[PDB]
RNA sequence: GGCGACGUCGGCUACCCACCCGACCCGUCUUGAAACACGGACCAAGGAGUCUAACACGUGCGCGAGUCGGGGGCUCGCAC
RNA sequence: AGAGGGCGUGAAACCGUUAAGAGGUAAACGGGUGGGGUCCGCGCAGUCCGCCCGGAGGAUUCAACCCGGCGGCGGGUCCG
């Protein structure tokens, strides 16, 4: 859509848009992220603080699948099976609790987060934290553990 | 040549056109007034049997 | 191949009819039902034009 | 929902015995600004390159 | 008048002038369409006085009366019989136009359906043998 | 509607193809109808048109009802002179005015030995075409 | 000349949405009908959330609303809400409550319709409760976008918590002098 | 649905003349060839419409039947009328409100068909 | 209420002419141009904010804790 | 041939010619009227058009009322 657009809508006006005194020429401040430090110094702090400099250590041939763990916390945590488990869970059978295993789902870690709701589980994961294993061991849940 | 000459329209758009195309196609006014002259014809939504 | 509002299509595997954002479509309905009238003040049908 | 019947006419002209209830489709919503919108995004991809 | 249009008022029109662009009396290169004046020091733009005047909105004319022929109708050009029958309840408002492509043999049809119809036309008499 | 994706759709190649054409496309490209009484004896539609065949003109300026034979053949102009329609000059020799083949009518062919293998091919692949309809 | 102060003359809201929906257009001369006519302060509210823009009509979730219909005093009212109602997976069981918005999702009005309630559009809202009576009009956390926390003072000045914009977060991003008093200063 | 298949035809239709000027809409079922949304023969359930008679001998009358729209070779029931001017004037407009079928636009069936008479006259 | 026929009535534009008043030549850089600042003898056609990538924000549409086939794959051998 | 051998259409700058108008403050222009001119519209002391009513003679047949007759409008047991 070049109809749409501004520069029909400034065709006829001397300077394009663009300063009879300015007059926008090529590169007037360099091409680039020139004068980071130099005559662009205000821009680079205040918008980019710490943008310049070491900070850490260098780690060659990083792959990245040695650090891969996806996490579900606590209140997704049953959306992971039907939920015509749960309903069919709390019908007076026992304490007949269901398995929910994350890493079939493509989990590796079970994090917190408040509201896991009355029932009892088994939880099997590869990691837990600890918040989280006592939301388990608190509603009579257990958490067991796989390789 | 490195112009981009072709969109992406997401499928639910396109299905979402393509129920909107259809169900104007029997309302006797909408497909009249885009000029098919449409007159004489019996029902809106022609169904001639399956021998045809 | 789009299936209705209650069944999904069968043809199409994730695909359900798009719902409506007005069921009652004709509003010269609507504003002569009587839920509505009664609760109106009167139309205010001088003109009250410029006075010399 | 309003889903009437609707019939099935004879290579002659006449109707039928047969008599098909009008299919789900044709009461969607209609958008004349998908349809737009889609068709303006679809017959873009029509098209050779520019002789450049 | 071969036909008279309802009320017809007093047309008043605030310049019967048609604007002209500035130097284009000095230049045949320059058109007489008109530029508005841009550049940074000339008198025109500026607004001096004894010079050529420049169209603003209030040179508008009437709202009643805008568009009114001296005859006091209202022209709306057709090509033929099929679109001249749309101005029937509009014939003492407005008028028809035959436009310039129009053959005569179909230009002497669409005029004597003009005539059954009572229509206007401003230019009955065009292309004739 | 043209399906097959190896022969032209466009202005510019079918009118370079037709003005560049050999002289031996350029006769059967020059084509002209036989009469009503000759193409139901032959039951063959039209032929391309040589030297002497009888021969009328059904359209233009010198038309109606005029069997006079052709006489020569400009394949290059893709003209047929017929002996009998011409044009006075200002100096007062007649010429010949050529017209197309596509604007004339064969009312008696001139047969040769090929002439009748040209017809009888052209007519015996008339009736695969009603074998057809079964 | 007077003195009489410019920008005065102008207000930069809007009079009609800039859709061409001609589901939400109706929707709208529904409305602008009774704004004017019923002389009822709901119908002013709903008419110009009929006009914001898709930003200024955030999604309301489904455990936003039945948390601010657990109040008491909200027991058989009617929430509206202009804009779409999706469904947490947060929340387990949900009230049988009676809705009305545009466009609720599709699990969200599984669950809403499994539990008993009804959904309205703002059609049968209208005959329902011309005024507006007995509705508790709700809206979804319209500074909840990822694009308010990059907006504030500046992310390079004292306690900006302004979230800068870096093409990916890691070490080495926008880490280095003006974030730890060791390399240069810490802002 | 006489709003959303006017929301349609609004402009961006067929039947729809725009020159330089006023909006025509050229209907063939519709008194005033304005493109009102009373004035359109297409979108409602409720039309009423006055051709001239095509022997050139009166008016004819089509009104939409509302017995069942959907299939428009029976949906339009047309009655000529030949009487002497006045009376073909007075036997419409009996056909308008004398029924409940639209007392919207009574003398606009009226109008066209009082100037569609004398458009009959030598 | 009154006045007027075959040369008269009315009308206006890119018509021409007269007169009174007002009026220096455009574009441009510039505190300031009619400038003793520069460019322009004149006409015709051509002639300058584009396209791709990345990002930001506003807005419009579809779905919505999800969303997305773009990469492939399938469908008789089909002009489009 | 107002297509006559670089010949479709044939613009402007420029030049010849004829017609009209004018001319010591270089020309050109803005505003305001005037004079002439080209031309148009009306048609020329001859301009109103349709509405209803009472006048004057003429010419035909329905209306009102009923019956035949098909077709539509609206309400009803929701009777099938
Ligand atoms: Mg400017
Ligand atoms: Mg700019
Ligand atoms: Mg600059
Ligand atoms: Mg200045
Ligand atoms: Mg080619
Ligand atoms: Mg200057």
């Amino acid at each position: 859509p070049s109809r749409l657009r501004k520069t029909r809508k400034l065709r006829g006006h001397v300077s394009h848009g663009h300063g009879r005194i300015g007059k926008h020429r090529k590169h007037p401040g360099g091409r680039g992220n020139a004068g980071g430090l130099h005559h662009h110094r205000i821009n680079f702090d205040k918008y980019h603080p710490g943008y310049f400099g070491k900070v850490g250590m260098k780690h060659y041939h990083l792959k990245r699948n040695q650090s891969f763990c996806p996490t579900v916390n606590l209140d997704k945590l049953w959306t992971l099976v039907s939920e015509q488990t749960r309903v069919n869970a709390a019908k007076n059978k026992t304490g007949a609790a269901p398995i929910i295993d994350v890493v079939r789902s493509g989990y590796y870690k079970v994090l917190g987060k408040g509201k896991l709701p009355k029932q009892p589980v088994i939880v099997k994961a590869k990691f837990f934290s600890r918040r989280a294993e006592e939301k388990i061991k608190s509603v009579g849940g257990a958490c067991v553990l796989v390789a | 040549t490195w112009r981009r000459w072709h969109r992406r329209v997401n499928t639910t758009q396109k299905r979402y056109a393509i129920c909107s195309a259809l169900a104007a196609s029997a309302l006797p006014a909408l497909v009249m007034s885009k000029g098919h002259r449409i007159e004489e014809v019996p029902e809106l939504p022609l169904v001639v049997e399956d021998k045809v | 191949l789009y299936g209705t509002w209650r069944k999904a299509a069968s043809l199409k595997s994730n695909y359900n009819l798009p719902m409506h954002k007005m069921i009652n479509t004709d509003l010269s309905r609507i504003l002569k039902s009587p839920e509505i009238q009664r609760a109106l003040r009167a139309p205010r049908k001088k003109i009250h034009r410029r006075v010399l | 929902c309003a889903r009437p019947l609707i019939s099935v006419y004879s290579e002659k002209g006449e109707s039928s015995g047969k008599n098909v209830t009008l299919p789900a489709v044709f009461k969607a919503p209609i958008r004349p600004d998908i349809v737009n919108f889609v068709h303006t995004n679809l017959r873009k991809n029509n098209r050779q390159p520019y002789a450049v | 008048a071969a036909l008279r249009p309802l009320v017809k008022p007093k047309i008043v029109k605030k310049r019967t002038k048609k604007f002209i662009r500035h130097q284009s009396d000095r230049y045949v290169k320059i058109k007489r369409n008109w530029r508005k004046p841009r550049g940074i020091d000339n008198r025109v733009r500026r607004r001096f006085k004894g010079q050529i005047l420049m169209p603003n909105i209030g040179y508008g004319s009437n709202k009643k009366t805008k568009h009114m022929l001296p005859s006091g109708f209202r022209k709306f050009l057709v090509h033929n019989v099929k679109e001249l029958e749309v101005l029937l309840m509009c014939n003492k408002s407005y008028c028809a136009e035959i436009a310039h492509n129009v053959s005569s043999k179909n230009r002497k049809a669409i005029v004597e359906r003009a005539a059954q119809l009572a229509i206007r036309v401003t230019n009955p008499n065009a292309r004739l043998r | 509607m043209k399906f097959n994706p190896f022969v032209t759709s466009d202005r510019s190649k079918n009118r370079k193809r037709h003005f560049n054409a050999p002289s031996h496309i350029r006769r059967k490209i020059m084509s002209s109808p036989l009469s009503k009484e000759l193409r139901q004896k032959y039951n063959v539609r039209s032929m391309p048109i040589r030297k002497d065949d009888e021969v009328q003109v059904v359209r233009g300026h010198y038309k109606g009802q005029q069997i006079g034979k052709v006489v020569q053949v400009y394949r290059k102009k893709y003209v047929i002179y017929i002996e009998r329609v011409q044009r006075e000059k200002a100096n007062g020799t007649t010429v010949h005015v050529g017209i197309h083949p596509s604007k004339v009518v064969i009312t008696r062919l001139k047969l040769d030995k090929d002439r009748k293998k040209i017809l009888e091919r052209k007519a015996k692949s008339r009736q695969v075409g009603k074998e057809k309809g079964k | 000349g007077v003195d009489i102060r410019h920008n005065k003359d102008r207000k930069v809201r809007r009079k009609e949405p800039k859709s061409q929906d001609i589901y939400l257009r109706l929707l709208v001369k529904l409305y602008r009908f009774l704004a004017r006519r019923t002389n009822s302060t709901f119908n002013q509210v709903v008419l110009k959330r009929l006009f914001m823009s898709r930003t200024n009509r955030p999604p309301l979730s489904l455990s936003r609303m039945i948390r601010k219909m657990k109040l008491p005093g909200r027991e058989n009212k009617t929430a509206v809400v202009v804009g779409t109602i999706t469904d947490d997976v947060r929340v387990q069981e949900v009230p049988k409550l009676k809705v009305c918005a545009l466009r609720v999702t599709s699990r969200a009005r599984s669950r809403i319709l499994r539990a008993g309630g009804k959904i309205l559009t703002f059609d049968q809202l209208a005959l329902d409760s011309p005024k507006g009576c007995g509705t508790v009009l709700l809206s979804g956390p319209r500074k909840g976008r990822e694009v308010y926390r990059h907006f504030g003072k500046a992310p390079g000045t004292p306690h900006s918590h302004t979230k800068p914009y870096v093409r990916s977060k890691g070490r080495k991003f926008e880490r280095a002098r003006g974030r730890r008093a060791s390399r240069g200063y810490k802002n | 649905s006489a709003h959303l298949q006017w929301m349609v035809v609004r402009n961006c239709s067929s039947f729809l003349i725009k020159r330089n000027k006023q909006t025509y809409s050229t209907e063939p079922n519709n008194l005033k060839a304005r493109n009102s949304f009373r004035y359109n023969g297409l979108i409602h359930r409720k039309t009423v419409g006055v051709e001239p008679a095509a022997d050139g001998k009166g008016v004819v009358v089509v009104i939409k039947r509302r017995s069942g729209q959907r299939k428009p070779a029976t949906s339009y029931v047309r009655t000529t009328i030949n009487k002497n001017a006045r009376a073909t004037l007075s036997s419409i407009r009996h056909m308008i409100r004398k029924n409940k079928y639209r007392p919207d636009l009574r003398m606009a069936a009226i109008r066209r068909a009082s100037a569609i008479l004398r458009s009959q006259k030598p």
